[PDB]
């Protein structure tokens, strides 16, 4: 759907050599803090949110490998794309037929 | 802006071009493809955010429209021109329009 497209990108975080009988991850909240957030002149973020997962493998039934993955969904702002791009190929397309008059 | 003007002024003096030059066409298609380079001359050097359009694109795309309805009004102009006295009746309107008042 580009430039009208909606993206959702996360950033799964873990202690890299810690499983979670040894060391508990815990979110701070819900959500991403946005307090200090600079608003972007290209995306605009719709929703954001942070999940805890434990995962435990068949190998490693007693060793849980936690995660706390943090997700945005983001809507881009299509007026650039529509100005520069969209509207000089109208332009072409409705010249286009302007031949057979 | 200086060769955005320029342009201007021969879009302007295609009307001033007679029909039976056959010249009309490539006069203000080839404004157009040269608009078409200067757009590609800004893409290097205009902002990418979508929260405003710059006054210079918005000229631009002024300048584009206008040589688009050049091209469009000199093909009516050629039209009315060449066109066939045995298929083609005038309508008295256009009569006491166009060659009376
Ligand atoms: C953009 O993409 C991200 C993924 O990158 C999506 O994030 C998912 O969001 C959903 C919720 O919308 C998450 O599902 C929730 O998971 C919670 C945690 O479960 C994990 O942890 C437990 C405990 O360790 C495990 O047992 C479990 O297997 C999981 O590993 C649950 O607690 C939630 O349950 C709540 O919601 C459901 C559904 O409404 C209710 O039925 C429950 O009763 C309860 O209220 C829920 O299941 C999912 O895990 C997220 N994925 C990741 C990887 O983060 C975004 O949602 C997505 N955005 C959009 C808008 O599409």
């Amino acid at each position: 759907h580009f430039p009208f497209d909606e993206q959702n990108c996360s950033m799964k975080l873990g202690t890299w050599t810690y499983d979670g009988s040894v060391v508990a991850i815990n979110p701070e909240s819900d959500q991403p803090d946005l307090s200090n957030f600079m608003e972007s002149g290209e995306w605009v973020i719709k929703e954001s949110r942070g999940w805890k997962h434990s995962v435990t493998y068949s190998c490693c039934p007693d060793t849980p490998y936690l995660d706390i993955t943090y997700h945005f969904v983001m809507q881009r702002l299509p007026l650039y794309f529509i100005v520069n791009v969209i509207i000089p190929c109208l332009l072409f397309s409705f010249l286009t037929g302007l031949v057979f008059y | 802006i200086a060769p955005c003007i320029l342009i201007t002024l021969l879009a302007i003096f295609v009307f001033y071009l007679p029909p039976d030059a056959g010249e009309k066409m490539g006069l203000s298609i080839f404004a157009l493809l040269t608009l078409t380079v200067f757009l590609l001359l800004l893409a290097d050097k205009v902002p990418e955010t979508s929260l405003s359009v710059p006054i210079i694109i918005k000229y631009l795309m002024f300048t584009m429209v206008l040589v688009t309805f050049s091209v469009i009004l000199s093909v009516v102009v050629l039209n009315l021109h060449h066109r066939s006295p045995h298929t083609h009746q005038m309508p008295l309107w256009v009569r006491q329009i166009f060659i009376h008042k």
